[PDB]
DNA sequence: TCGAGAATCCCGGTGCCGAGGCCGCTCAATTGGTCGTAGACAGCTCTAGCACCGCTTAAACGCACGTACGCGCTGTCCCCCGCGTTTTAACCGCCAAGGGGATTACTCCCTAGTCTCCAGGCACGTGTCAGATATATACATCCGA
DNA sequence: TCGGATGTATATATCTGACACGTGCCTGGAGACTAGGGAGTAATCCCCTTGGCGGTTAAAACGCGGGGGACAGCGCGTACGTGCGTTTAAGCGGTGCTAGAGCTGTCTACGACCAATTGAGCGGCCTCGGCACCGGGATTCTCGA
C-alpha cells in the first residue's frame, strides 16, 4: 500500500510551487545538479516579493475608492516606495503613467 | 474678451496630462512610420497588432524622460524654455552620443 | 492545442490572504507575471555564476542566500533571507 | 511619414514631461532622436524574426529586442 | 603544482604576422587575455539564449552568426562573418 | 595502422585553438550539445578581433619610436577608432590614461 | 578621519586630467563622500564574495567580480 | 622687479602635463588606510592581497576622472570656467545615481 | 613690436633588468567504432492579418495681437591663483614571524534515473455587478477695476 | 478687495461586458527503489602578508598680494502663448479573401561516449639589448616697456 500523496509547498507550508520550481531550475542549464532546498528558498523569496507589491497596490486602490487593481495603481505603489523603485529602476510599465511633479521656480508668483 | 495670462493654460495642461495614461500620438501615422521604418530591412513584412502597440509604448516613455532631463538642464542655465543645445546635452551626458 | 501556464492561481491565493475583499485585472495579472519570471531568472544567473566561480557542481540552499544577499537592497533582503531559512527548516522538520 | 507626428503631440508629450515653454526649433530634433531610437529597435527585433524563418514580427521579438538593450518592458508576455 | 593556461601563444604568432619585428610586454598581454575572454563569454550567452528561445537543445554556427550580428556594430560584423563562413568552407573541403 | 595526427586548426587554417574552444563550449553549461562547425566559427571571429586591435596597436606604437607594444598604446588604439570604442564603451584599463583634450573656450583669446 | 589623506593637491591632480581650469573652495567636501560612497558600494559584495569562498583574504578576483557586478568591467587583473 | 605669469597660464600647462602621462595620482599608504578603515563596519580581521588595492585604486581615478569630464560640461553650459557643487549634483542627476 | 626670462625639447653616453628563446615531460587532444535520438521535410487545418467603403466629428491648421522673457552692456568686490618659506610624512631598503591558502587521501550520504498512479491545474461556458457615461448643480480659482 | 466669468469636483441614474466561478479531463508531480561519485573532513607544507626600524627628501601646508571673473541691475525688441474660424483625416463599423502559423507523422545522419596513443603547451632557466636616467646645450613661448 502506498501512502496518500503530500504536495512539497505544503510541508513547506508556502503557497507558490515547489515541484515547478524544481523543473525550471532543471531545464533552465543552470548547473549540472540541483539541491533538494533549493526550490523551497526560491519559492519563498518569490512569494515574499509578491506579497509586498500586492498590499502596497490594494492600499493604494482603495484611497482613490475602487475595488480592483489597475497598472496606474501598480506604478504609484512601486514609484513611492524607495527600495521597490531602486530594485525595479530600470523596467516600464504599460498602461502606468507618470508622478506628479512641477519644479518649483515655475509656479506663479 | 477673457484672455488668461500666458502660462496659467500651460500649467493646467501639465496638470491634465501628469493624471491620465493613455497615449498621446495618432495611432496610425505610428503605424505607416514603423513600416516605412522597417522596410529597409526586409521586404514583404508583416506586424502582430500587439508589436505595434509595445513599441509605441515604449517610444512614449523614452521621450516623456528625455524631456524630464531637458527640463533640468534648462533651469540650471536660469531659464524656463527648452532648447535644442539642453536636449544635446542631456544626451552626451546620458552617453548616447 | 497546446496549453500555457502562469502564476495565476498562485499570485490570487496571495492576494486573496493581505487583502480579502480586492480583485484584480488581466493586464495587472501580467504585469505580476512578468515581475515573477524576471526576478527568478536574475536570481538563477546569479546562483550559476557563484557555482561556477567556486569549481562546484551543485546549486544550493547557501548559493540562492548568496544570490539575494547580492541582489536585494536593505531590509528586504533580511526578509527575504529570514522567510527562506523559516521555510527550509519547516520542510526539514517534517 | 516623420511629419505625421504633429508640434500637438510632441507638446503634449512635453506636457507630460513637465515643460512650461517650448522654443520653436525643438520639434525637428525630436523628429530626428525619434527616428535613430525606433531604427536601432527594429533592427534587433527583424533579425530575431529572421532568425525563427518567419515573414511575421512579433511582440516576443519586440520585447527580447528592447530588453537586450536596458529597456525591459512589462506588459506582453515574458 | 597546478598549471593554468591562457591565450598568450596564440596572441603572439598574430602578432608575428601583422607587424613581423614589434614586441609586447606583459602587462598587454594581461589585457589582451582579458578581451579574449570577455568576447568569448558575450557571444556564448547569446547563442545559449537563442537556443532556448527557438526551443531547441543544440548550439550551431547559425546561432553563432546570429550572436555576432547582434554583437558587433557596422562593418566588422561584415567582416566578421566573412571570415567565419570561410574557416568553416575550408574546413568541410577535408 | 593508425594515420598521422592532424589538428583541426590546421584543417581549418587558423591559429586560435579550435579543440579548446570546443572543451571550453561544453563544460560551460550553454546548451545540451554542441555542435562541430560552431567551434571554427567562433575560433574565425576571435582571432579577426585580435588582428584588428594588434595592428592598430603596432602603429601606435611605431608613431611614437618604439618596437614594444604597452598599454597606453592600446588605449589609444582604442580610443581612436569609432567601432572599436563602440565595442569597449564600458570597460577600464589599467594604466592607458585619457585621450587629450581641451575645450575651445578655455583657451586664451 | 582617514578621509583627509585624500588631499586637495591630489583632488587638483585630478581635475586637471579630467580637464577643469578653475576651481571652487568647497568642491573637496564634496568629492570626498562621492568617494567614500563608491568605494562602500565596491567593498561589500567584495567581502560578500570572500564569505561565500569561505577565506579569510579578499583577492584581485572578487574585486573584478564586484566591479563587473556594477557595470565597471576592469581589465589587465585577472 | 620678480617675474609672475597671469592666472590661468599654469593651470592650462599643468593640464597639458597630466593628459599625457599615465601614473597614479593619489598616495599609496593613504588609500591603503582608508579601504582598511571601510572594511571593518562589514567584516573584523580582515587581510588584502597586494593586487586587490591596486585594483581598487585604478577603478576609483578612473570614476573621479570621468565625473570631472562631466561636470565641466554642466559648468560651461551654465555659462562659466569655474565648477560647483551644484554642477557635480547635477550630473550625477542625470547619470541615474541619486 | 622687440628683449629678458623661464620652460620644454633634443642628443650623446652608461647600465641593468625584463622579454625572448631553449629543454624536459605529462596530460589533453586525436583516431577509430557504435548507438539512439533530435531535427529536417512533407501534408493539412484554420487563425488572423490585410484591403475596401461610407460617415461622423474631433483634432489639426492657419492667422492676428500683445506681453513677457531672453539677451546685451556696466560696474563692483571679493575670492581664487601664483609664489616663497617652513614642516611633515611618504617612500625605500632590510629582518623576522607565522597565519592561512593550497594540495592529497578516504569515505559516505545525497542526487539522478525508472516505473506506477492519481489529483492539480488548464480550457471552456455562464451570469451578474463594478465601472463607464450623461446631465445638473455647486464651488473654487483667476483677472481687471 | 471684490464681482464677473470660467473650469472642475460631486451626485444620481442607466447600461453593458469582463471577471469570478463551476465542470470535465489529462498529463506532470509524488511514492518507492537502486547505484555511483561529489563533496566534506583531517593532515601537512611553505608562501605571502603584516609589523618594526632608520634615513633622505619630495610633497604638503601656510601666508601674502592682486587681478579678473561672478553676479546684480537696467533696458530693448521680438518670439511664443492664447484664442478664433476653416479644413482635413482619423476612428468606427462591417465584408471578404488568402498567406502563413501551428501541429503531426516518418526517417536518417550526427553528436555523445569509450578505449589507446602521442605531441603540444607549460614550468623552469639563462642571457643580451631596448629603454630609463643623467647632464649639457638649443629653441620656443610668455610678458612688459
Amino acid at each position: 500500500a502506498r501512502a496518500k500523496a503530500k504536495t512539497r509547498s505544503s510541508r513547506a507550508g508556502l503557497q507558490f510551487p515547489v515541484g515547478r520550481v524544481h523543473r525550471l531550475l532543471r531545464k533552465g542549464n543552470y548547473a549540472e545538479r540541483v539541491g533538494a532546498g533549493a526550490p523551497v528558498y526560491l519559492a519563498a523569496v518569490l512569494e515574499y516579493l509578491t506579497a509586498e507589491i500586492l498590499e502596497l497596490a490594494g492600499n493604494a486602490a482603495r484611497d482613490n475608492k475602487k475595488t480592483r487593481i489597475i497598472p496606474r495603481h501598480l506604478q504609484l505603489a512601486i514609484r513611492n516606495d524607495e527600495e521597490l523603485n531602486k530594485l525595479l529602476g530600470k523596467v516600464t510599465i504599460a498602461q502606468g503613467g507618470v508622478l506628479p511633479n512641477i519644479q518649483a521656480v515655475l509656479l506663479p508668483k | 474678451p477673457h484672455r488668461y495670462r500666458p502660462g496659467t493654460v500651460a500649467l493646467r495642461e501639465i496638470r491634465r496630462y501628469q493624471k491620465s495614461t493613455e497615449l498621446l500620438i495618432r495611432k496610425l501615422p505610428f503605424q505607416r512610420l514603423v513600416r516605412e521604418i522597417a522596410q529597409d530591412f526586409k521586404t514583404d513584412l508583416r506586424f502582430q497588432s500587439s508589436a505595434v502597440m509595445a513599441l509605441q509604448e515604449a517610444s512614449e516613455a523614452y521621450l516623456v524622460g528625455l524631456f524630464e532631463d531637458t527640463n533640468l538642464c534648462a533651469i540650471h542655465a536660469k531659464r524656463v524654455t527648452i532648447m535644442p543645445k539642453d536636449i544635446q546635452l542631456a544626451r552626451r551626458i546620458r552617453g548616447e552620443r | 492545442r497546446s496549453r500555457k501556464e502562469s502564476y495565476s492561481v498562485y499570485v490570487y491565493k496571495v492576494l486573496k490572504q493581505v487583502h480579502p475583499d480586492t480583485g484584480i485585472s488581466s493586464k495587472a495579472m501580467g504585469i505580476m507575471n512578468s515581475f515573477v519570471n524576471d526576478i527568478f531568472e536574475r536570481i538563477a544567473g546569479e546562483a550559476s555564476r557563484l557555482a561556477h566561480y567556486n569549481k562546484r557542481s551543485t546549486i544550493t540552499s547557501r548559493e540562492i542566500q548568496t544570490a539575494v544577499r547580492l541582489l536585494l537592497p536593505g531590509e528586504l533582503a533580511k526578509h527575504a533571507v529570514s522567510e527562506g531559512t523559516k521555510a527550509v527548516t519547516k520542510y526539514t522538520s517534517s | 511619414n516623420i511629419q505625421g507626428i504633429t508640434k500637438p503631440a510632441i507638446r503634449r508629450l512635453a506636457r507630460r514631461g513637465g515643460v512650461k515653454r517650448i522654443s520653436g526649433l525643438i520639434y525637428e530634433e525630436t523628429r530626428g532622436v525619434l527616428k535613430v531610437f525606433l531604427e536601432n529597435v527594429i533592427r534587433d527585433a527583424v533579425t530575431y524574426t529572421e532568425h525563427a524563418k518567419r515573414k511575421t514580427v512579433t511582440a516576443m521579438d519586440v520585447v527580447y529586442a528592447l530588453k537586450r538593450q536596458g529597456r525591459t518592458l512589462y506588459g506582453f508576455g515574458g
